[PDB]
């Protein structure tokens, strides 16, 4: 279930333990579920209010988003949530790859004019 | 004045500087170019003008220590190139 | 004018031997001489040179003296072994261009209207061409001098004919680029031009020192030039050039996989054809 991103059957099944309580690991658990899905929604996605991610997981209306989200981005506005991925202004450039590229094309004339 | 870089003269900019309306800023690029003193294209669905070759004139002894310093940051980017083959490329040489 | 000077290597040969034939002064001294040669199509050749006396004190650089008989009376016998060569110019060590060499052409413009000044080291210890070929050009204007007339470089480069090739090659024996494929290009073009570059580029900067010291004030035009070369740059490339040339940069390497691969099974089938014999021997031996 958490390799893929089937979730819902995890808190699911955080309610149906075959030893005993568990719970000394099920809070381990925690941390290692809504950091994952923080990162996941961090996508450049559009705004989403406040009611979707605070009745989703467990909770009706705590105060824990308030800090999840001081700790995260998610900058506030007017109900207004933004979530913007760009990653288009390191890509598109060959200066750097001209480096790594003449590294490439000389070891191709090294192995095919020298004798090994 | 504009870094090589930019040099995407909008027409509003370019009216505003001169003092023309914008209905009238294209004949003045033309007459620019017709007498062969800027090079470059007119784009008049965004309202850009580009240049390309804008006439050399004088500096008079501050933009020519500023031309030593792209000498330098270009001599030194150079250099680095030049041991890049020679140490990558040790055995085909000589 | 003429669009290059092609230098015979008998030429660069006579006047290191002229230099060690008269420099036992030792300190130094420049030694000027009359150049021979043809051209054809607007590209000059030089074949022959003789050496011109010519003397000339270092203070005052306004005097000088150069043989107009020695040079009437020698290229009488220049003529007779060799009709074709005819006078074409003038040579001379004079690693600095020395100033009093815009007069003496006009002392030897009588014997070639258009002369070329072939400036020729005679001790070279550096990765440049040793063969600067210059030409008479001339015009006045306001920011100089009144009196203006200035060289203009032609490109040069050292030719080779097939009887001195021969010779040329035998006196060397000595080192030459063997194979010459992807890796005498790779040493005898690239790693060398970027040297030439940076040195081309470092000579102007040495010339920039006169933001602070002045030395001459603003020549203007060289900046002129400068301001040509920026915007000459390559425009950046982060636009649809990167594109472009990944489309290239890649579908040369197609060729590339291509021959390499015909190369493997070349080089597949000449191990079997070699294995099988070797095996075939040795079963009918033993």
């Amino acid at each position: 279930y958490l390799m893929e991103g089937s979730y819902n059957k995890v808190f699911l099944a955080k309610g149906n333990i075959p030893a005993e309580s568990y719970t000394f690991f099920i809070d381990i658990l925690l941390d290692t579920i809504r950091d994952e899905i923080a990162g996941c929604i961090e996508k450049a996605y559009e705004k989403i209010l406040f009611t979707e991610a605070t009745r989703i997981l467990f909770f009706n209306t705590p105060k824990k988003m308030t800090d999840y989200a001081k700790k995260r981005g998610w900058v506030l506005g007017p109900n207004n949530y933004y979530s913007f991925a760009s990653q288009q202004q390191k890509p598109e450039d060959t200066t750097i790859p001209s480096t790594e590229l003449a590294k490439q094309v000389i070891e191709y004339a090294r192995q095919l004019e020298m004798i090994v | 004045t504009r870094p090589a870089n930019h040099r995407q003269l909008t027409f509003e900019e370019i009216a505003k500087s001169a003092k023309i309306t914008v209905n009238e800023v294209e004949l003045l690029v033309m007459k620019a170019l017709s007498v062969g003193l800027v090079k470059g294209s007119i784009d008049e669905v965004d309202k850009r003008v580009h240049m390309t070759w804008v006439q050399p004139r004088v500096l008079d002894l501050q933009q020519i220590k500023g031309m030593k310093d792209r000498l330098e940051f270009w001599c030194t980017d150079v250099k680095s190139m030049e041991m890049l083959v020679e140490h990558q490329a040790h055995d085909i040489l000589t | 004018a003429v669009q290059k000077v092609v230098v015979h290597p008998l030429v660069l040969l006579s006047v290191v031997d002229h230099f060690n034939r008269i420099g036992k002064v030792g300190n130094q001294k420049r030694v000027v001489g009359v150049l021979l040669g043809s051209w054809q199509k607007k590209v000059l050749d030089v074949s022959n040179s003789f050496a011109v006396p010519f003397d000339e004190d270092d203070k005052d650089d306004s005097v000088w003296f150069l043989d107009h008989d020695y040079l009437e009376n020698m290229y009488g016998m220049f003529k007779k072994v060799n009709a074709r060569e005819r006078i074409v110019g003038w040579y001379h060590t004079g690693p600095k261009l020395h100033k009093n060499d815009i007069a003496i052409n006009e002392l030897m413009k009588r014997y070639c209207p258009n002369s070329v000044l072939v400036i020729i080291d005679v001790k070279p210890k550096d990765l440049g061409l040793p063969t600067e070929a210059y030409i008479s050009v001339e015009e006045v204007h306001d920011d100089g001098t009144p009196t203006s007339k200035t060289f203009e470089h032609v490109t040069s480069e050292i030719g080779a004919e097939e009887a001195e090739e021969v010779g040329v090659e035998h006196l060397l024996r000595d080192i030459k680029d063997t194979t010459v494929g992807t890796l005498s290009q790779r040493i005898t073009n690239q790693v060398h031009g970027l040297k030439g570059l940076n040195s081309k580029l470092l000579d102007i900067r040495s010339y920039l020192e006169k933001v602070a010291t002045g030395k001459l004030p603003i020549n203007h035009q060289i900046i002129y030039q400068l301001q040509d070369v920026f915007n000459l740059l390559p425009d950046v490339s982060l636009q649809e050039f990167v594109k472009a040339f990944y489309l290239k940069t890649n579908d040369q390497m197609v060729v590339v996989y291509l021959a390499s691969l015909i190369r493997s099974v070349v080089a597949l089938h000449n191990l079997i054809n070699n294995k099988i014999a070797n095996r075939d021997a040795e079963k009918k031996e033993g």
